[PDB]
């Protein structure tokens, strides 16, 4: 088909520095007329996948002038004058050859404040949850930026995978900080079989990862 | 001409051409009846020799019409609570539209020097513009329904005359008469003769 | 969708007489106990007409007919269905259609697309045309319908009116007299110069019953029509067939007494046109008198006696 | 495009009905299409159709799987679009964006190739899940405050809800009186399908022994209202 891989999207972007995202083409984007039939859509999460630049190197739909397209053929990139707090969203390049088109890969924007120290919360499961047979432990992240954070669960010096889920809140309109919830679900029989439970939080704003450990059974 | 007229909707029967009184005593051949809906004060644009947006790009009337138009206002059957943008008219064109002709061709207007291949950019816009119909508008934006009737004499013979609601005829009593449009001096006595069906 | 026929066997057309056929009412005027002479397009008496027989014989010919087509046919089990009228019989010209199924008749003058072998085929197949482009008229009326029945039809296109005369009687040409009453007037007002007969084939590949139709010419002449006491036409007399009928037409009576009579004059028609002229052509410089640079004044006009040239 | 109708639990062997609703617009002069979306990276395109004002019989643009399974229809008289589904093999999540195209003119488009300009009327508000069982009442568990991340002077406590259907849920603290330190996190999709949501609020430690904190959990589709008090 026409499946293609976009930019690796693990790009650290700071305010005051332009961000370039490039996706290539398997074949030439030339049908009928010589116009550059390539699009870019700004899919900010939550409401709608809007657009920023339509086909050609022109502007439409009231897009700010900071976003502009360049290049043709198997060469295309974007230029941003200055990233803002309202530009967060996954990216995608839309090629207008045929209606059976495939989709690329997108990731939300990354802004490096490097000043908001994360606040890590851990909550032991309640006695009612233990009686119900499901032990749910939650590791919270508060007042940290940007959204990316390596959160892992360690039990008896062993990494845990396949039982942890992460939920990322939207950017706040007051202090512009993200929040992350990491909920781990384990059976009661496996819960009483262990002694130590903890979560490790890794962020770019910390010299070392923050690890806080608690033992089950405490009031 | 006694059922389509004399009705509750307001009749904008201000037209020039055939006499309204003579309508009941006219036998036209192959009348063309077309109906369309407009917005507000566009009724004046449907006139012979009129110059306007509709009269040059949408519906051009020739120098001779041999008849006139009938228009009425309907703010109930052509309006909705939400927006009613289901009726459109052409606004952009390169050349004048021929009278008594329809050109259903919605293409990109090349207003500027740079051509557009079906993509509207800066110098290219879609000719079709949509009318705005709401019950809260004023007189200048109300939906108006206009029907056009054109009478002419073609190669087809006279077959549209009809009864025309002739109410007459009496008993004989030596009274002079008119037989089938021709006046007669005789009498309408009874007859014992047998006629063929034709 | 059209299907070509390859089972046709070539045979020359036959001929038969027209003893007492082709008479019809000139108009819708009632007459009684009179012998009225009128001038109208009439089929002459004792005139040869073309005979076509369908049985494995198929007869669907094309022959030019400006106006005045006489159609008569002995018919059983409804083999004949309809007729085709037009000028070029294609989509470029307006053509007239006559089709009747078991319900009613259908009249549709339209620019139909005609194939080479149009015919009809219980009966549920309708394959005579493919498309319609330029028409706005439609007409639907009451259905018109061993040897048992005779169907005679006369079509005339005068002053834009398609006059149709019909007569069906319970029964070669039979020896009898029947007046074809008018049936329907079509205000089409078009041009027709060709005809084509539509035929129905029974499916049992296909089988065709025994049916024959007659086609006769129409000529402008005068008849002496007789109306009885109660309005029906009894007999008709041609006024230019034989001298006895000429005397009958002149005296306005069907019986002539013994004696000498005068009817008309013996005139000899011209054969060829003879018009020549002095071969020498001289021509004139009409240019120097029409496209002249200078024209004389009104009070003193120039006069030129142009002679010995041609008037181009 | 404001609100699109059609959503709920449907069996894999059942039928689906999708309809769009919007406000006044030139709806008959646009060749709208359908676009799907995944929770991960990579969206999907369902089907495309053309308006009847540009072509007499319009244009058809189908892929292989969406020709074999999906169907589309139009009305040309109202502000609705039809997307039926006679059969469904594998369809876990489907948003079915109701976007139009930024092209009132169509040129040099055959039955299998047509360039598009832009989609600027994307629509959200519907969600379909198969094999989702039925609605289950939420269970609320209070979490004891911990004075470690917010230091000694401030303690953060919250209410955790578990095993609830569907996604929309309302969580409030002190009937909306407490607005300082409150933070509601979005839920996540579990392997069993039953969602779990968290919501915590930070309060000073001096008010733990004199003020009562009660969380209100409201679930409109299940008509469940639970008021849980949090104590250390
Ligand atoms: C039959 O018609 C032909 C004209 O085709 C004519 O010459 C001939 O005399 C006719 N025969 C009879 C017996 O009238
Ligand atoms: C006979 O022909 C007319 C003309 O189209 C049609 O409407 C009617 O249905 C036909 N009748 C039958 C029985 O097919
Ligand atoms: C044939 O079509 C043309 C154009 O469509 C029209 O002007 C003309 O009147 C039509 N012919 C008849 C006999 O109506
Ligand atoms: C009818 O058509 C024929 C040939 O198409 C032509 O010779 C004839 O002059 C036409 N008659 C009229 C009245 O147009
Ligand atoms: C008189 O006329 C009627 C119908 O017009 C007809 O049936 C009848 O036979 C006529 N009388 C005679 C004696 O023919
Ligand atoms: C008049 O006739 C002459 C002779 O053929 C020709 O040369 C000229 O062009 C015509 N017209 C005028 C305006 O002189």
């Amino acid at each position: 088909d026409i499946v293609l891989t976009q930019s690796p999207l693990s790009l650290p972007v700071t305010p005051g520095e332009p961000a370039s995202i490039s996706c290539r083409s398997s074949q030439s984007l030339l049908r009928s007329n010589g116009y550059n039939y390539l699009d870019w859509y700004l899919q900010k999460p939550g409401q709608s996948p809007h657009l920023l630049i339509y086909l050609g190197s022109n502007r439409a739909s009231g897009v700010p002038d900071r976003f502009s397209g360049s290049g043709s053929g198997t060469d295309f990139t974007l230029k941003i004058s200055r990233v803002e707090a309202e530009d967060v969203g996954v990216y995608y390049c839309m090629q207008a050859l045929q209606t059976p088109y495939t989709f690329g890969q997108g990731t939300n924007l990354e802004i490096k404040r490097t000043v908001a120290a994360p606040s890590v919360f851990i909550f032991p499961p309640s006695d009612e949850q233990l009686k119900s047979g499901t032990a749910s432990v939650v590791c919270l992240l508060n007042n940290f930026y940007p959204r990316e954070a390596k959160v892992q669960w360690k039990v008896d010096n062993a990494l845990q995978s396949g039982n942890s889920q992460e939920s990322v809140t939207e950017q706040d309109s007051k202090d512009s900080t993200y929040s992350l919830s990491s909920t781990l679900t384990l059976s009661k029989a496996d819960y009483e079989k262990h002694k130590v439970y903890a979560c490790e939080v890794t962020h770019q704003g910390l010299s070392s990862p923050v690890t806080k450990s608690f033992n089950r059974g405490e009031c | 001409y006694s059922v389509l007229y004399n009705l509750a909707p307001f009749f904008t029967f201000k037209c020039y051409g055939v006499s309204p009184t003579k309508l009941n005593d006219l036998c036209f051949t192959n009348v063309y009846a077309d109906s369309f809906v407009i917005r507000g004060d566009e009724v004046r644009q449907i006139a012979p020799g009129q110059t306007g947006n509709i009269a040059d790009y949408n519906y051009k009337l020739p120098d001779d019409f041999t008849g006139c138009v009938i228009a009425w206002n309907s703010n109930k059957l052509d309006s909705k609570v939400s927006g009613n943008y289901n009726y459109l008219y052409r606004l952009f064109r390169k050349s004048n539209l021929k009278p008594f002709e329809r050109d259903i061709s919605t293409e990109i207007y090349q207003a500027g020097n740079k051509p557009c291949n079906g993509v509207a950019g800066f110098n290219c816009y879609f000719p079709l513009r949509s009318y705005s119909f709401r019950p809260t508008y004023g007189v200048g934006h109300q939906p108006y329904r206009v029907v056009v009737l054109s009478f002419e004499l073609l190669h087809a013979p006279a077959t549209v005359c009809g009864p025309k609601k002739s109410t007459n005829l009496v008993k004989n009593k030596c009274v002079n008469f008119n037989f089938n449009g021709l006046k007669g001096t005789g009498v309408l006595t009874e007859s014992n003769k047998k006629f063929l069906p034709f | 969708q059209c299907v070509n026929l390859t089972t046709r066997t070539q045979l020359p057309p036959a001929y038969t007489n027209s003893f007492t056929r082709g008479v019809y009412y000139p108009d819708k005027v009632f007459r009684s106990s009179v012998l009225h002479s009128t001038q109208d397009l009439f089929l002459p008496f004792f005139s040869n007409v073309t005979w076509f027989h369908v049985i494995k014989r198929f007869d669907n010919p094309v022959l030019p007919f400006n106006d005045g087509v006489y159609f008569a046919s002995i018919e059983k089990s409804n083999i004949i269905r309809g007729w085709i009228f037009g000028t070029t019989l294609d989509s470029k010209t307006q053509s007239l259609l006559i089709v009747n199924n078991a319900t009613n008749v259908v009249i549709k003058v339209c620019e139909f697309q005609f194939c080479n072998d149009p015919f009809l085929d219980m009966e549920s197949e309708f394959r005579v045309y493919s498309s319609a482009n330029n028409c706005t008229f439609e007409y639907v009326s009451q259905p018109f319908l061993n040897f048992k029945n005779l169907r005679e039809f006369v079509f005339k296109n005068i002053d834009g009116y398609f006059k149709i005369y019909s007569k069906h009687t319970p029964i070669d040409l039979p020896q009898g007299f029947s007046a074809l009453e008018p049936l329907v007037d079509l205000p089409i007002g078009i041009n027709i110069t060709r005809f084509q007969t539509l035929l129905a084939l029974h499916r049992s590949g296909w089988t065709a019953g025994a049916a024959a139709y007659y086609v006769g010419y129409l000529q402008p002449r005068t008849f002496l029509l007789k109306y009885n006491e109660n309005g029906t036409i009894t007999d008709a007399v041609d006024c230019a067939l034989d001298p006895l009928s000429e005397t009958k037409c002149t005296l306005k009576s069907f019986t002539v007494e013994k004696g000498i009579y005068q009817t008309s004059n013996f005139r000899v028609q011209p054969t060829e046109s003879i018009v020549r002229f002095p071969n020498i052509t001289n021509l004139c410089p009409f240019d120097e008198v029409f496209n002249a640079t200078r024209f004389a004044s009104v009070y003193a006009w120039n006069r030129k006696r142009i002679s010995n040239c041609v008037a181009d | 495009q404001l609100v699109e109708s059609g959503g709920g639990l449907v069996k894999p062997g059942g039928s689906l009905r999708l309809s769009c609703a919007a406000s006044g617009f030139s709806f008959i002069t646009y060749n709208m299409n359908w676009v799907r979306q995944a929770p991960g990276k990579g969206l999907e395109w369902v089907s495309s159709i053309s308006s009847n004002i540009l072509s007499s019989t319009s244009y058809i643009y189908y892929a292989d799987s969406v020709k074999g399974r999906f169907t589309i229809s139009r009305d040309d008289a109202a502000n609705s679009l039809f997307l039926q589904m006679n059969s469904l093999r594998v369809e876990d999540t489907a948003q079915y964006y109701c976007a139009r195209t930024r092209s009132r003119s169509v040129r040099n488009c055959t039955s299998a190739t047509c360039p598009v300009d832009a989609f600027d009327l994307w629509g959200q508000g519907t969600m379909v899940i198969v094999s989702s069982a039925s609605t289950k009442g939420p269970s609320v568990f209070p979490l004891a405050p911990s004075s470690k991340s917010t230091s000694g002077g401030t303690a953060a406590l919250g209410c955790l809800v578990k095993d609830y259907f569907p996604e929309p849920v309302t969580v409030s603290w002190n009937s909306g009186a407490l607005t300082s330190g409150v933070h509601t996190f979005p839920a996540v999709l579990q392997s069993s399908g039953l969602y779990s949501l968290s919501s915590v609020v930070t309060v000073p430690s001096s008010s733990l022994g004199t003020q009562t904190y009660i969380c209100n959990v409201n679930h409109k589709p299940s008509n469940t209202k639970v008021d849980k008090k949090v104590e250390p």
